[PDB]
This record gives C-alpha cells, sequence and structure tokens, in this order.
RNA sequence: UGUGGACCCGCCCCUUGGGGUGUGUCCAAAGGGCUUUGCCCGCUUCCGGAUGGGCCCGCGUCCCAUCAGCUAGUUGGUGGGGUAAUGGCCCACCAAGGCGACGACGGGUAGCCGGUCUGAGAGGAUGGCCGGCCACAGGGGCACUGAGACACGGGCCCCACUCCUACGGGAGGCAGCAGUUAGGAAUCUUCCGCAAUGGGCGCAAGCCUGACGGAGCGACGCCGCUUGGAGGAAGAAGCCCUUCGGGGUGUAAACUCCUGAACCCGGGACGAAACCCCCGACGAGGGGACUGACGGUACCGGGGUAAUAGCGCCGGCCAACUCCGUGCCAGCAGCCGCGGUAAUACGGAGGGCGCGAGCGUUACCCGGAUUCACUGGGCGUAAAGGGCGUGUAGGCGGCCUGGGGCGUCCCAUGUGAAAG
C-alpha cells in the first residue's frame, strides 16, 4: 500500500532524510508521490525536522502507512496529537 | 608557502617589487637593488617588443604571483568573480583580498603572506573564536580575525604585533595590538588596493 | 478532450468507412516558413451517411478496429471535389516518379 | 537556397573521416611487427627513417613509426600503437609507443624522457 | 505582377532616396498607406499623399535628408540609413510581444502588423501585443 | 441467510458498455488468540477512497531514394472467439480494400527521456553515474498459478553448450554481490554490518534482506592540504657562459632563529528512538529500557621531527636562448617546416618559460568553422545556372468591401516529478 516513509538525501556520513509519500513497492529513493517534510538526524542545524501536519494527516486520513521511524517523527510534530 | 623556490626572482622577471618577503624587500637588498634586471643567462640582454599576449601573461603572472596562489586557485576564483554581478575586475580583486592567510598578512601577524600562510596553517589563527587553518579560507564583513589564544606569546607574533602599535592598517580593516584581535570590516575597492596590476589585462588573459 | 479534426472525404469505397483527409499548418521547427502537412484518417460511419467531398469532423473515438479510431461526427458542408481532385490526381501523378515508364 | 528549397532539403551535416582506423578508435591498439624495414622520407628530406609493419589486433596489417634514436624491435616483437602521422613519410599514420611490451624505451635520453617511455635516472 | 507590394514600396523608397530625389510614387493600398503614416510621424519622410497618376492611384511620398555636407562629396545624411523588410510570402515572421525586436537600442523602429493595426514596436510593446514582423528602419 | 452484487428482458434518466428501477434466475463467509464469557488478529458480499497498471489517440523522435513502389489478415464489414477491457487480437463468412514522393516498402544504425558537454545564441554532440519509462535474463517458442508474470535465482518443449552417468537417463544457466577465465589500450575486495533508511512475512518477540549503510583497491574526476617561515654576501663551492674584465644559477645554499606535516600519548562522538514494556482506553498524552557496521574512526587536548618533486615546453603560431656534439646523417615535426660544419627547430648541457601531485600523450565530442550559412554563405572569370523548351504536383500571388477566425497575437488557467 502507499506509505509515508524516509528517503534518502544526505551524503556519505551526512544523512538527510526527506519524509515522502510513495507506494511501498519503490526504491526507497525513488519517485514518490509527494514530499511531506524533511529530518536531520544529526540536528546539524535548529531547524533538523519540519513535517506539515495538515498534509501527514491528509494521506493518513486516505490509507497511507507510515514505517516506525515515520510515525515517531510524524508524531514529534504532532500529527496524532488531539488536545 | 607555496611555489617554494626562489621568490626575489619572480620580482626580478616580473621587473616590479611584489614585496613578499617582510624585511629586506625594503633594505638594499631586494636584489630589485643593483639587480633590476630579470633571472638568467640572459637578464641584462636587450629586451625585445613583448608581444601583445606575453604582455596580458605577465600581468596575469604578476598578480597571482603576489597572493601566493596556484592556477587552479586563482582561475577558480576569476571564474567565480566572472559570473558574479559587478565589475569582475574589482570582484576579483575583493576576493583574492578576502583569502584568511591574505587578511593576517593585511593586519601584520605576519610579515609576509607565504608566512601568514603557515600561521594559519599551524592553527595560530583563529576567525570569530575558533580555529581555521585554511588559506583559501574566505573572510567575511564583520568576522574577527585574531591571533590564537595559545599562540599570542610566540617570540614571532609579538615583534609583529609590536610593529604594529601605531602603525596604521587598510581602512577595510581594524585591529586591536592589544587582543590581537582584527576586523574585516568590509571588502576593499579598487581604490583601496595600490597594486602594480592592471587587472583588465587579466580579463582579458582569459578570454583568449 | 477527444480530439476533433476536420477534413475531407477521399474515398467511399469501403463499407461503414470513409477516409478523411485532415490538412494542417505550422511554423517549420527551424526555417519558419508556415507548412502545410496532410493526413488520412479512416472515420466509422455505420450509416454510409457522407460521400466524396464532404467536409466533416472527425472525432477521437473508441477503436472501431485497426486503423479506425475515429468517428464522422457532423457534416461541415458537403460537395466539393476540387478538394477530392487534388487527393486524385496527385495520387494519379505517382506514375511518373518511379522506374518505370508512365502516361503521368 | 530559397526558403522553400531548405524546407524540401534542409541542409547536410558533412562528416569527419577518421585519419587513423586505429579502429573502435581505441586510444591504443596492440600488435604484432612482422616487418621492420628503414624508409626514405620525400619532398626536401633524406634519411633513413625507422618503420614496422604491424599486424593488428584489431584485425588491421599497418605501418608505425618507430620514434627515437634508436631501436629493438625484431620481425617479431609484440608492440602498442598509439597513432599519429608522419609528415614525410605517407602512409605512415601511427607511432609506435616507445617503453611498452617488446619496445624499450630509449636509452640515455634526459630530455622529453616521458614520450620515448625512458625512466628518470638516478643521480648523487 | 509584383509578388510583395510591400517590399516593393520599402525598395522604391530606399531605391529614390539614395539617388536623393524629391519624392516618389507607389502603387496605391490601405496597408502601404498605413506604414507611411508611421514613416511620417516618425520622422523618416516628410509625408506622403494620394495622388492619381495617369488615371490610377498612389501615394506620393516625400522623402527627407540631412543638410548638404562639407568636403569631397557634399551629399546629405540619410535620414532613412536603413530600410529592410522581414517577413515576407515564402517566410512569414510573426513574434510574440515578448520577442519584439529593438531596432538599434531604440534608434531605429520596427513595423509589426497586429490585431490592433499596425504599430511601432515600442507602440505594439506599449498596447501589449505582437505580430507579424513587417519591417525594420533606422 | 441475500445487506448487496451478477446476468437476461422491460421502462426511465443519461448517452458509444454511464446511473436508476421492476420481475425472474444466479452468488457469500474461516477461523484463530488471549492482559477470556470481551477484546484483538482474521473471514464474506457490496459502495467508495488511495496507490499502481492495461488499452487508445494528436504531435515530436537518426542515415541511405545507388532502397519506389508496398500489401491479401492485407483494408473494411457481419458473426463469433478471446480479455479486466477496445481492437483482425484470433477465427468463419462477405466486400475490395489499405499505404506511398507531406518518402510507403527495403537497407544501415540505435534502447528513449529528465539531463550532460559545448556554443553569444541558434545550434552541434551525447544519454556513463543518479531519477523516469521501456526491453531483456544462454538462443527460440509456450502456457500454468496468481490481484498481478507469460515470471533472472518458477514450469514445459526444441537448439547450442557444461556437468553426472550403472548410457537407460539426468543436472544446469552471475545482464544479483563478490570472484575466475576469455577478449581488450582498460575497469576494484571471493571485505564489514543489517547499527541506520527501505522491503517481505509475523499480534509480537523476531526472522530474512550482497536493497542498503559502510570500509577496501585505482591520482580516474572534483575540492581541500603539505614538502616549510623570517633573517642570510655586491654574493661560497661546483656547473656555467665569457670580448677572460667578468656574467649566470642566487638569497638560492651554508648558516642563524621560528613554527611544527608525519608520528607518540590521552579523551572520544553525532548518526538512536522507535519497535517493546509500564501508566493511560492496545487511542491522545506521559514514563522507561535495549540497540553502532563505520570505530578507539571523526573531532578535542598534550607531546613532537624541517620533513616527497615532478612533467611538458623555449624557430613562427606560442610564454621562454646560449654553448657543445652531430653534418640531408642521427633524428625532429600539430600546421608551417628543421638537419648536406658558426643549427635559438636534432641530442646533451647551463639557463628560461609554463603548470605542479601531477605533467604530457593518444583517442573522441563541441568551439573557433557564417567551412551546410534558420540566426549566418554562395554560383560571369575562384567549386556552383540545368543544353533549351512545354508543362504536372508543389511554392508564391494585384486593388476595394464584407463574413468566418484556421494560421498569427492577447488574457486567464491547467501541465511542465525529483535530481540538475
Ligand atoms: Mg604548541
Ligand atoms: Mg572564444
Ligand atoms: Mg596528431
Ligand atoms: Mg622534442
Ligand atoms: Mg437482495
Ligand atoms: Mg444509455
Ligand atoms: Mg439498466
Ligand atoms: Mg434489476
Ligand atoms: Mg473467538
Ligand atoms: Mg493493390
Ligand atoms: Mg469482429
Ligand atoms: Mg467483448
Ligand atoms: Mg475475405
Ligand atoms: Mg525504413
Ligand atoms: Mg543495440
Ligand atoms: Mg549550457
Ligand atoms: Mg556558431
Ligand atoms: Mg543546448
Ligand atoms: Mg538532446
Ligand atoms: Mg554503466
Ligand atoms: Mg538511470
Ligand atoms: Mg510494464
Ligand atoms: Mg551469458
Ligand atoms: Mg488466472
Ligand atoms: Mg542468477
Ligand atoms: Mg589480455
Ligand atoms: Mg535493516
Ligand atoms: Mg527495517
Ligand atoms: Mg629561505
Ligand atoms: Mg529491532
Ligand atoms: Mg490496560
Ligand atoms: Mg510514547
Ligand atoms: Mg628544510
Ligand atoms: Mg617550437
Ligand atoms: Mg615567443
Ligand atoms: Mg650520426
Ligand atoms: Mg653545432
Ligand atoms: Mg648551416
Ligand atoms: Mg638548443
Ligand atoms: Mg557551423
Ligand atoms: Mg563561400
Ligand atoms: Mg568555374
Ligand atoms: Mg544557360
Ligand atoms: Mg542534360
Ligand atoms: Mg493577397
Ligand atoms: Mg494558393
Ligand atoms: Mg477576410
Ligand atoms: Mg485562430
Ligand atoms: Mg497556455
Ligand atoms: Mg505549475
Ligand atoms: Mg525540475
Ligand atoms: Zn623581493
Amino acid at each position: 500500500m502507499v506509505k509515508i516513509r524516509l528517503a534518502r538525501f544526505g551524503s556519505k556520513h551526512n544523512p538527510h532524510y526527506r519524509i515522502v509519500v510513495t507506494d511501498a513497492r519503490r526504491k526507497r529513493d525513488g519517485k514518490y508521490i509527494e514530499k511531506i517534510g524533511y529530518y536531520d538526524p544529526r540536528k546539524t542545524t535548529p531547524d533538523w525536522l519540519k513535517v506539515d501536519v495538515e498534509r501527514a494527516r491528509y494521506w493518513l486520513s486516505v490509507g497511507a502507512q507510515p514505517t516506525d521511524t515515520a510515525r515517531r517523527l510524524l508524531r514529534q510534530a504532532g500529527v496524532f496529537r488531539q488536545e | 608557502g607555496r611555489y617554494i623556490g626562489p621568490v626575489c626572482r619572480l620580482c626580478r622577471r616580473e621587473g616590479v617589487k611584489l614585496y613578499l618577503k617582510g624585511e629586506r624587500c625594503y633594505s638594499p637588498k631586494c636584489a630589485m637593488e643593483r639587480r633590476p634586471y630579470p633571472p638568467g643567462q640572459h637578464g641584462q640582454k636587450r629586451a625585445r617588443r613583448p608581444s601583445d599576449y606575453a604582455v596580458r601573461l605577465r600581468e596575469k603572472q604578476k598578480l597571482r604571483r603576489i597572493y601566493g596562489i596556484s592556477e587552479r586557485q586563482f582561475r577558480n576564483l576569476f571564474e567565480e568573480a566572472s559570473k558574479k554581478k559587478g565589475v569582475t575586475g574589482s570582484v576579483f580583486l575583493g576576493l583574492l583580498e578576502s583569502r584568511l592567510d591574505n587578511v593576517v598578512y593585511r593586519l601584520g601577524f605576519a610579515v609576509s603572506r607565504r608566512q601568514a600562510r603557515q600561521l594559519v596553517r599551524h592553527g595560530h589563527i583563529t576567525v570569530n573564536g575558533r580555529r581555521v587553518d585554511l588559506p583559501s579560507y574566505r573572510v567575511r564583513p564583520g568576522d574577527e580575525i585574531a591571533v590564537a589564544e595559545k599562540s599570542r606569546n610566540l617570540e614571532l607574533i609579538r615583534q609583529n604585533l609590536e610593529a604594529m602599535k601605531g602603525r596604521k592598517v587598510g581602512p577595510w580593516l581594524s585591529l586591536d595590538v592589544e587582543g590581537m584581535k582584527g576586523k574585516f570590516l568590509r571588502l576593499p575597492d579598487r581604490e583601496d588596493l595600490a597594486l602594480p596590476v592592471n587587472e583588465q589585462l587579466v580579463i582579458e588573459f582569459y578570454s583568449r | 478532450p477527444k480530439k476533433v479534426l476536420t477534413g475531407v472525404v477521399v474515398s467511399d469505397k469501403m463499407q461503414k468507412t470513409v477516409t478523411v483527409l485532415v490538412e494542417r499548418q505550422f511554423p517549420h521547427p527551424l526555417y519558419g516558413k508556415v507548412i502545410k502537412r496532410s493526413k488520412k484518417y479512416l472515420a466509422h460511419d455505420p450509416e454510409e451517411k457522407y460521400k466524396l467531398g464532404d467536409v466533416v469532423e472527425i472525432i477521437e473515438s473508441r477503436p472501431i478496429s485497426k486503423r479506425k479510431r475515429f468517428r464522422v461526427l457532423r457534416l461541415v458542408e458537403s460537395g466539393r471535389m476540387d478538394l477530392v481532385e487534388k487527393y486524385l490526381i496527385r495520387r494519379q501523378n505517382y506514375q511518373s516518379l518511379s522506374k518505370r515508364g508512365g502516361k503521368a | 537556397p530559397t526558403i522553400n528549397q531548405l524546407v524540401r532539403k534542409g541542409r547536410e551535416k558533412v562528416r569527419k573521416k577518421s585519419k587513423v582506423p586505429a579502429l573502435k578508435g581505441a586510444p591504443f591498439r596492440r600488435g604484432v611487427c612482422t616487418v621492420v624495414r628503414t624508409v626514405t622520407p620525400k619532398k626536401p628530406n633524406s634519411a633513413l627513417r625507422k618503420v614496422a609493419k604491424v599486424r593488428l589486433t584489431s584485425g588491421y596489417e599497418v605501418t608505425a613509426y618507430i620514434p627515437g634514436e634508436g631501436h629493438n624491435l625484431q620481425e617479431h616483437s609484440v608492440v602498442l600503437i598509439r597513432g599519429g602521422r608522419v609528415k614525410d613519410l605517407p602512409g605512415v599514420r601511427y607511432h609506435i609507443v616507445r617503453g611498452v611490451y617488446d619496445a624499450a624505451g630509449v636509452k640515455d635520453r634526459k630530455k622529453s624522457r616521458s614520450k620515448y617511455g625512458t625512466k628518470k635516472p638516478k643521480e648523487a | 505582377m509584383l509578388t510583395d507590394p510591400i517590399a516593393d514600396m520599402l525598395t522604391r523608397i530606399r531605391n529614390a532616396t539614395r539617388v536623393y530625389k524629391e519624392s516618389t510614387d507607389v502603387p496605391a493600398s490601405r496597408f502601404k498607406e498605413e506604414i507611411l503614416r508611421i514613416l511620417a510621424r516618425e520622422g523618416f519622410i516628410k509625408g506622403y499623399e494620394r495622388v492619381d497618376v495617369d488615371g490610377k492611384p498612389y501615394l506620393r511620398v516625400y522623402l527627407k535628408y540631412g543638410p548638404r555636407r562639407q568636403g569631397p562629396d557634399p551629399r546629405p545624411e540619410q535620414v532613412i540609413h536603413h530600410i529592410r523588410r522581414i517577413s515576407k510570402p515564402g517566410r512569414r515572421v510573426y513574434v510574440g510581444v515578448k520577442e519584439i525586436p529593438r531596432v538599434r537600442r531604440g534608434l531605429g523602429i520596427a513595423i509589426l502588423s497586429t490585431s490592433k493595426g499596425v504599430l511601432t514596436d515600442r507602440e505594439a510593446r506599449k498596447l501589449g501585443v505582437g505580430g507579424e514582423l513587417i519591417c525594420e528602419v533606422w
């Protein structure tokens, strides 16, 4: 099914993931359906994680299944927070 | 520094003191004294009218030789400058002057550029309080170039900053001889430099 | 949108099918001058309602056969063999240009 | 040509003819000598130019020049060719790479050593 | 028959001016007339009028030159130095508003025929339209 | 059982097989687990979403016309078969068609693209790496199972080949990673790990992932960096040229002092927080624990030695000249051209120029080359007017008015993936 997962975009020893919505079957770095965020594991800048909850929620509402790390990040940005 | 080899033999070939050795380049010993003619078995031979091309080749060599930079780096800086907005001549000079190893020479921490280059390499220099051992490192407006706090007591660094007392420095710069701190106020302008080079001939050299 | 083209009916010698010669104009990709290029489409005609010289509109359709992926939409104006003539002569002119002799 | 003509026939792109069918236009080609004669130059020249007929691996049989003061190619040695005409010997369009395979590099050569395939001599 | 009446007119003027004529006649056509209005309005020609030569409608174009000059060859400078057809039968040339050219950094003009009528390159540019690049003049 | 859905006929709305409705007929299901008498995992039919895909159409996509005619499943029709579905897709029958100089058919070559290189641009060349599509999995054919395959590490047959063989008969297919061998001018480690991202299966634990994340080898490319810094004779020795007086290498060296690449010692990462478990509703939210291949690597701090230089060129183009050897020889040579005894062009040497961890060479692409010219060329004598005419297609077309609005121009809008 369609997923919300991380696509690798940094450089050697300089990982920079790109949180994308893609079909489960594509290369992890292949053609995605939509970019809905980014994530710098090493937090090299204050802005090491953006998400756009609006969109993350649209895909979740239509099927998109996030990987474990994907939701960990989506949650950290309050995608599932309902308070 | 770079090139590594007789340096005063370049001033000789350029027929213009490229002041790059500190002392001596003042004292009646710069070779350009009682020996102004170029090096080699034919140095004093009646020079033949130079070719339009030879003229631009030597002007580009005179400039690059002043900063002790490789042709690889010189060219890359010129190309960067070329495509950049603004008179390529000045922008090019602006960039050359922004090299850390140069800013160190300009602030007097070193008597020459080859020395300044070695000071930067050996970690005796600090930009914004952080060690930066890259001669090619590009200083930017607002940066503070100081002497490494652990090198402030080096016999060489002393006499060099002592001599800077009362001594004026480039209008686009400013230094505190006390804290051994310098300041890159702004990119120098064509009019601020007094280089023995018509950089127009250099722009032309790279269109041949 | 299903492409709609307009051309002339040059062939009729077919059952429930007519050939529509469609022309188009366009600037030459390199030389600029506007040039006329043409193409024949085999269009569907269930009632054999159109004849030679009929200028008809043709519309992009669901395949009716190999070659037939267009159906005749409507008639724009009829009778005019001046158009059929160019095609015919240009067709007959093919006798001269070859290896064998021909009273083209 | 009128524009209509250019529309009808267009312009024609000419083709570059190789000056070295060292096939597969590879940079070099390996071969085996079969003859190692001398040849007389032309025009206003005269001398015994050294040359070799090489049975190439590319299924080609060609003559290659043997640059350098003196050589050691026998009527059967394996050699490598690079391609380079010899303005003086019409027909010779390739050079033999001195210093590769059975082609010894020029001895006692101090100058253009890199060409002629000759190692840097020692000194102290 | 005349294959390109505009090319013809442009040329009659090219020719007439080069031998310094007082004026020159050109077969009459509305289109040609609209072009002359530009030339006149822009100061390439004093103007033009509608005469009927030998029973047929022509347009007398009154040419314009500079002052006599000094030295060898006192011939006046041309007001219309250059005037060349751009679009022509056999090779029609159409430009979009963003492609209208600038004849001699503005010291010259380009007459194009748009759906808003015949306009100079500056006029057409302002009006925000393009069309057939008729000629070029400077 | 029939929510429903499928099919036939009818009616209605739509209008190429879309939606509704009525009668008739036809079609459902699977169980399992416990933090057991509910909740979880799952099953069935249907409507829809999302994603992925099939098929069709306009336009664009190399060379040869010393390839000009091509075609009979061919072109179309009716009926049928087939499929998820249109279609000669396939079949029976009927019609006689279809295609071509706006280049059919035939031959040559070639995976296409985003882009890449070059170019002032127009354009030329190109399609490695990365991303998208296609195609193929020893060569040829075929179908089965499946939502999906005509299926690289599934199946059948034919062929070539290797292998085992009790000769009857069998087993195989690195264009996966690595590696071998062959060919070649030439292209790597039979490595480490699943710690990270991604994938498959599982409630989960977790298992599997030569995808991948890393390390290895190669100046193959790009960038950064070092082989020292400051002082040091009107100037050592040697080499070197010399009008023998000097001139050059040369501040170069020696040497003085300063720093301190290497290397030693110490500390030593980010990449990892989730899954999981506890609280809370197996939710939101809160809490906790496990987990690093790279690696004792990066980086930080202390200690610390002056410590690789090369290659091409110096007749003109083209930056750089002298001696000697050689004597149309030996040999240079990109093009002009050098060498038949004073050679700035060969060979060496001193010196010099250029670039420097590289420098040259060969090959190939674009440029300069307006040297196929659209931008941007030509044809009296330089290459180029057809021997002349008639005329077919085609190209082109006088003045005025009107309709249309195809070409053309304008506004808005959609599209123009990411990378570049
Ligand atoms: Mg220290
Ligand atoms: Mg240029
Ligand atoms: Mg060559
Ligand atoms: Mg040489
Ligand atoms: Mg029911
Ligand atoms: Mg209906
Ligand atoms: Mg119905
Ligand atoms: Mg019903
Ligand atoms: Mg149960
Ligand atoms: Mg036939
Ligand atoms: Mg049928
Ligand atoms: Mg069917
Ligand atoms: Mg039949
Ligand atoms: Mg073909
Ligand atoms: Mg191929
Ligand atoms: Mg470009
Ligand atoms: Mg060009
Ligand atoms: Mg381009
Ligand atoms: Mg392209
Ligand atoms: Mg490849
Ligand atoms: Mg790719
Ligand atoms: Mg496919
Ligand atoms: Mg194979
Ligand atoms: Mg099936
Ligand atoms: Mg395999
Ligand atoms: Mg081999
Ligand atoms: Mg893993
Ligand atoms: Mg995983
Ligand atoms: Mg020194
Ligand atoms: Mg785990
Ligand atoms: Mg509980
Ligand atoms: Mg939690
Ligand atoms: Mg030393
Ligand atoms: Mg030379
Ligand atoms: Mg020179
Ligand atoms: Mg000899
Ligand atoms: Mg001599
Ligand atoms: Mg002589
Ligand atoms: Mg010499
Ligand atoms: Mg060209
Ligand atoms: Mg010409
Ligand atoms: Mg002639
Ligand atoms: Mg004639
Ligand atoms: Mg004839
Ligand atoms: Mg007309
Ligand atoms: Mg016409
Ligand atoms: Mg009209
Ligand atoms: Mg229109
Ligand atoms: Mg648009
Ligand atoms: Mg858009
Ligand atoms: Mg893009
Ligand atoms: Zn000096």
